[PDB]
């Protein structure tokens, strides 16, 4: 009796599910979107308490067979706070590692981007958008100069990356707040089910992407309330024309 | 609205 339950961003968790029909138990895996790179051992109802990092080599009869990776990487189920973005703010997905790469933007005066490091088809969960919860009160009362980073995750949370997490060297858990925007972007934000994160948003691409090629992102600031930092009121007209 | 993708 091996169950896999999928989330509908393409993650899952899999294993013998207990005498409740929960995913408890030892030998349980959380499987990114790639269907390979696997976090797995001991879960509780489904969350993560410690999950080595694994390659799934193959199913037999759908029960999946692991290797695990090398060196003590292991993960747990760690929601940021309305304070604390995470308990291990240097320790990178290894998914999005494969996966990205900051450097500096294409893009004139923007900074910092994130680039693809592979070449990968359309549809494909490339970078994580973790950061702290806080309230859309919060946000909106405040000056653009510290909505940087700001992200609506739903209707009563905005996902956010305050200074100083919004350099490397002090936080890269995860990279989603390095995507620049554009107005003709390759890739999307979109709903996703971390097993170290909880419920955040990834970016997906569009379309294929090269390698070393800089991912980008509609921002989606409302034109007609514009409401937007001065840089993106500049791009929209420029965009518009 | 001070956010992104709401
Ligand atoms: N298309 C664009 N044009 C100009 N600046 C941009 C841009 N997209 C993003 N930015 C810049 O990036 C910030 C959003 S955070 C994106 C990552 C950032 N470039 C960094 O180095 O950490 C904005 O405040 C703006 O300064």
């Amino acid at each position: 009796g091996v169950c896999w339950i999928y989330y509908p961003d393409g993650g899952s968790l899999v294993g013998e599910v207990n005498e409740d029909g929960e995913m408890t138990g030892e030998k349980i895996a959380y499987v990114y979107p790639d269907e390979r790179t696997a976090l797995y051992g001991k879960f509780i109802d489904g969350e993560m308490i410690e999950g080595k990092l694994a390659t799934l080599m193959s199913t037999e009869e759908g029960r999946p067979h692991f290797e695990l990776m090398p060196g003590n990487s292991v993960y747990h189920f760690d929601k940021s706070t309305s304070s604390c973005i995470s308990t291990n703010a240097l320790l990178p997905d290894p998914y999005e590692s494969e996966r990205v790469y900051v450097a500096e933007s294409l893009i004139s005066s923007a900074g910092e981007g994130l680039f693809s490091k592979v070449a990968v088809g359309p549809n494909t969960v490339m970078s994580f958008y973790n950061g702290v919860r806080i309230t859309h009160q919060e946000v909106d009362s405040r000056d653009w100069a510290l909505n940087g980073n700001t992200l609506s995750l739903d209707e009563e949370t905005v996902i956010d990356v305050p200074e100083p997490y919004n350099h490397v060297s002090k936080y890269c858990a995860s990279l989603g707040h390095k995507a620049n925007h554009s107005f003709t972007p390759n890739c999307i934000y979109d709903m996703f089910v971390h097993p170290r994160f909880g419920p955040i948003k990834c970016i997906r691409t569009l379309r294929a992407v090269e390698a070393d090629e800089e991912l980008t992102v509609a921002f989606g600031y409302d034109h007609s309330p514009p409401e937007a930092p001065e840089w993106y009121q500049v791009e929209l007209k420029a965009f518009q024309a | 609205s001070k956010s992104k993708d709401r």
